[PDB]
């Protein structure tokens, strides 16, 4: 039962910035983190997992990292296409529970 | 988890599959043809396939062990080697290997690389011994 | 290849039972795990459970151990999910998620539609 | 001390018999049977009985390696292993075996239990390269 | 410095034919003779012919691997041993041999010391498995 707490719970963005999520870890996690970007009236999409690797057909400036219990998500030259709001999820206990939320402004 | 037979795991992941190398290992020059087979009986019809048969049974062990020699790996399961793997033969991660692929699928993806792969094995395995000469 | 495709809207009164099929198609149904989760409106995705359509072996989330159930049907490649005991705040939007792999996925590769269920 | 010939120290104990392993091993392949032969001369009735002899010595001498290979034992004489001992297949202490038996009896011995022996000396060394893989 | 075919440096001296040791050894069991070769089929003029052909291609490789068992030198292209160099079977010093002789122009020289040279390599991996039993 670890629950995922990140934040900031948004932030304000325009074109070409150091965009950074965090989402924080109430017990030990490890590398089994996922990304998912969900655009208004569509399902989560999945950008990143195991907390490095990118999915497919992904933009490379996406990026990811941390251990244990902190992790980020970065976007080193956010386009116009990185809006709607990003979760973070565990994979390793019973429950694989999400966080929050984040909302970029864009 | 439960053992299995010969070739019982070919539709699992490696990650699964590779627990199982001893059971298709162990058949692989063993069988019934070695048998006593019960008009020269050595020249039937019969007597003559029986024959082509051993050696065919010799040539398929000898062919692998041929291999693993070169390579330094006689009498291993699982050998490690000292050959960096090349990201242009295949460029999955882990997980998308061991994880995801089966043994037929992935030598299927690798095969125009096989033979590239197999002389470099044995070309290091050749500097080893060269290192080793000068070295001691 | 492979698409989850869920069935549509439903309005169903407090107290009765839903049922939601997720159908699968155009690939192995049986290598990949099946997912469940419900984005409550106006919040984050939750998870609920995940089935294996190979042998059946389902997990379940507690506060919906004794009122959810997953089966799934292996011929028609299909995916199910009811619930019983609809309580007020169950208004939420259900996804049927599969598996990133055959084996620790530790992701989810492709989604349904969804289905918003009103009571 | 003297030397012996093949199977001359058959008869005596195993400590004074281990002492002598090359001489039996020494002659598993290679015979008389690969000469040149001083109406086709390899169909004639000793021409086939040649042709087989040469098959049975390789099947022979492939029978023993292919287990060698197994237990990760190839290119030794005597091999160290991590299978430890089984009171069940004897119990004998040392001076029981290696002072007043012969290898004959003590194979005839534990017969009931090679076979068994057998598998877990290959399922040993596959476990030590599963424990090597995934520890460097 | 380019690499050579089969037997490509046979006229070189050691030094330089030693780079080339695995252009020889990967042809030593594998040929055209295994094929599906294209009135029993297998008893025509060149349906034993073939046949007397592989089992020929395959005792010349098991005659070098037996000794290489034999002297703990299994899976590798070069292999150290722990026997001193005797001068009666050659005298010359490293200038003489590496520098001045080719591999043929050798193997003639002690010609007449290979068999001792054998038996003695032989004794010598005997003695280290013997040692190793009573040291552990
Ligand atoms: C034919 O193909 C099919 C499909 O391709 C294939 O089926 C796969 O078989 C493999 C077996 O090797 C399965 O992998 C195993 O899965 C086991 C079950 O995992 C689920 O349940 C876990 C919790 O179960 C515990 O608790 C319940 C009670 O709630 C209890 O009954 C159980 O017995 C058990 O005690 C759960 O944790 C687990 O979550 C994992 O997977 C999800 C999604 O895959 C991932 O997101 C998680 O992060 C987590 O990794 C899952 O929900 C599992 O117990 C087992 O684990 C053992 O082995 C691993 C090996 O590494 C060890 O690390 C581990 O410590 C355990 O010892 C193993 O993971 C796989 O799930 C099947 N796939 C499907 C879709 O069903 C067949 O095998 C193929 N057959 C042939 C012959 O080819
Ligand atoms: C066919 O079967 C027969 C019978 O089964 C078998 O005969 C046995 O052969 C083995 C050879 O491997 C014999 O074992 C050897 O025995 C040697 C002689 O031991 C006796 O004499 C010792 C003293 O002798 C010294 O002094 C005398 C002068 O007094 C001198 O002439 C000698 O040359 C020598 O210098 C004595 O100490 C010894 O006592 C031992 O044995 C008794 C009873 O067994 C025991 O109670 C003692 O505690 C002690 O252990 C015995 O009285 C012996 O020299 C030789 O030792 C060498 O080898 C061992 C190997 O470990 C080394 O440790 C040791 O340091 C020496 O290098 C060895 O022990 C055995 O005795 C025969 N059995 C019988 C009944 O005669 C044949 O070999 C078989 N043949 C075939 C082909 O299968
Ligand atoms: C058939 O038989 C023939 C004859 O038996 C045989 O020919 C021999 O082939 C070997 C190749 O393995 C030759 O050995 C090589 O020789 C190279 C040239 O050496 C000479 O030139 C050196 C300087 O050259 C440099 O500068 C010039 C410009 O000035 C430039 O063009 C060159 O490319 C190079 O950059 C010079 O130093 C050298 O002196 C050596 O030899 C003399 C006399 O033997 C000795 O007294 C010296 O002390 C010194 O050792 C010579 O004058 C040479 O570059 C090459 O070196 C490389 O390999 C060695 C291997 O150990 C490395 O240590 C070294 O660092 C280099 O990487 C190598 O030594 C040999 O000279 C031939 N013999 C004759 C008589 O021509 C064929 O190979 C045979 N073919 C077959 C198929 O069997
Ligand atoms: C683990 O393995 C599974 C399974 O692997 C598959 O099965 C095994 C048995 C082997 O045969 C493998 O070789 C094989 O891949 C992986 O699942 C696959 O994942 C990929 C990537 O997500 C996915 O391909 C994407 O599909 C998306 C949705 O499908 C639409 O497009 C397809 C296209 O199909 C047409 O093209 C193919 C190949 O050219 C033809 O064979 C076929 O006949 C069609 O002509 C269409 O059929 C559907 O109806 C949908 O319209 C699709 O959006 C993607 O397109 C984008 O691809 C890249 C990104 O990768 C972008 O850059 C492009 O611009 C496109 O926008 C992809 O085509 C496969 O369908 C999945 N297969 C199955 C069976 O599920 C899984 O990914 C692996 N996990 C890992 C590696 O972690
Ligand atoms: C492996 O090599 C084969 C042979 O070169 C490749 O197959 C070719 O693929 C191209 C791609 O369109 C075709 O135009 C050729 O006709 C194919 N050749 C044959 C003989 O079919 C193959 O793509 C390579 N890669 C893999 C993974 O097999
Ligand atoms: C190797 O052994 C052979 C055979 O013993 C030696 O050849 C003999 O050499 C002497 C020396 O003059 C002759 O008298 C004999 O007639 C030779 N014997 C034969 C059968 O030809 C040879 O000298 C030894 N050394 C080498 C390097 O070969
Ligand atoms: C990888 O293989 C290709 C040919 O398959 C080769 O050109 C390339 O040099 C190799 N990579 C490295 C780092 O050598
Ligand atoms: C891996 O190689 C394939 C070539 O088939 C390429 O399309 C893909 O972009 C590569 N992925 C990475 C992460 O380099
Ligand atoms: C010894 O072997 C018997 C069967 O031969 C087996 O039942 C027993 O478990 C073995 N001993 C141990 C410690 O495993
Ligand atoms: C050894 O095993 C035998 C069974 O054949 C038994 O009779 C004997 O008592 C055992 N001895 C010891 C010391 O365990
Ligand atoms: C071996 O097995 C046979 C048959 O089960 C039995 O008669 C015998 O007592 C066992 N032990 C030995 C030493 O043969
Ligand atoms: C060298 O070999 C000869 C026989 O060719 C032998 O007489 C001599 O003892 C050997 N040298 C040594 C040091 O053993
Ligand atoms: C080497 O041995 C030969 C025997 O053919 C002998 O003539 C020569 O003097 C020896 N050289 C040395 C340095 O011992």
């Amino acid at each position: 039962a670890i629950y995922l707490t990140q934040s900031p719970s948004s932030l304000s963005a325009s074109v070409g910035e150091r965009v950074t999520i965090t989402c924080r870890a109430s017990q030990d996690i490890g590398d089994t983190l996922a990304w998912y970007q969900q655009q208004p009236g569509r399902p989560p999409f999945l950008v990143v997992y195991r907390a490095s690797t990118l999915n497919y057909g992904v933009p490379s400036r996406f990026s990811g990292g941390g251990s244990g219990t902190r992790f980020t998500l970065t976007i080193s030259s956010l386009q116009p296409a990185d809006s709607g709001t990003y979760f973070c999820q565990q994979f390793k206990t019973f429950p694989f529970t999400f966080g929050p939320g984040t909302k970029v402004e864009v | 988890a439960m053992i299995f037979g010969f070739l019982g795991a070919a539709g699992s992941t490696m990650g699964a599959a590779s627990n199982t190398l001893t059971v298709q290992a162990r058949q692989l020059l063993s069988g019934i043809v070695q048998q006593q087979s019960n008009h020269l009986l050595q020249l039937t019809v019969w007597g003559i396939k029986q024959l082509q048969a051993r050696v065919l049974a010799v040539e398929r062990y000898l062919e692998v062990q041929k291999f693993l020699g070169l390579w330094g790996c006689s009498g291993k399961i699982i050998c490690c080697t000292a050959v960096p793997w090349n990201s242009t033969w295949s460029n999955k991660s882990f997980e998308q290997i061991w994880n995801n692929m089966t043994w037929i699928e992935w030598e299927r993806e690798i095969s125009n690389y096989t033979s590239q792969i197999y002389d470099i094995l044995t070309e290091s395995q050749f500097q080893q011994d060269i290192n080793e000469v000068d070295l001691l | 290849q492979s698409y989850l495709v869920q069935s549509g809207p439903e309005v169903k009164k407090p107290g009765t039972a839903v049922k939601v099929s997720c159908q699968a198609s155009r690939y192995p149904f049986t290598f990949f795990g099946i997912s469940w989760v419900r984005q409550a409106p106006g919040k984050g995705p939750q998870w609920m459970g995940w089935i294996s359509p190979y042998n059946g072996h389902a997990i379940y989330l507690d506060e919906l151990k004794d009122r959810l159930t997953l089966t799934t049907d292996t011929d028609t490649t299909t995916a199910y999910m009811e619930l019983r005991n609809l309580r007020s705040a169950d208004t939420a939007v259900y996804f049927c998620a599969r598996d990133h792999t055959r084996q620790d996925s530790r992701g989810y590769d492709f989604w349904g539609q969804g289905t918003l269920v009103t009571v």
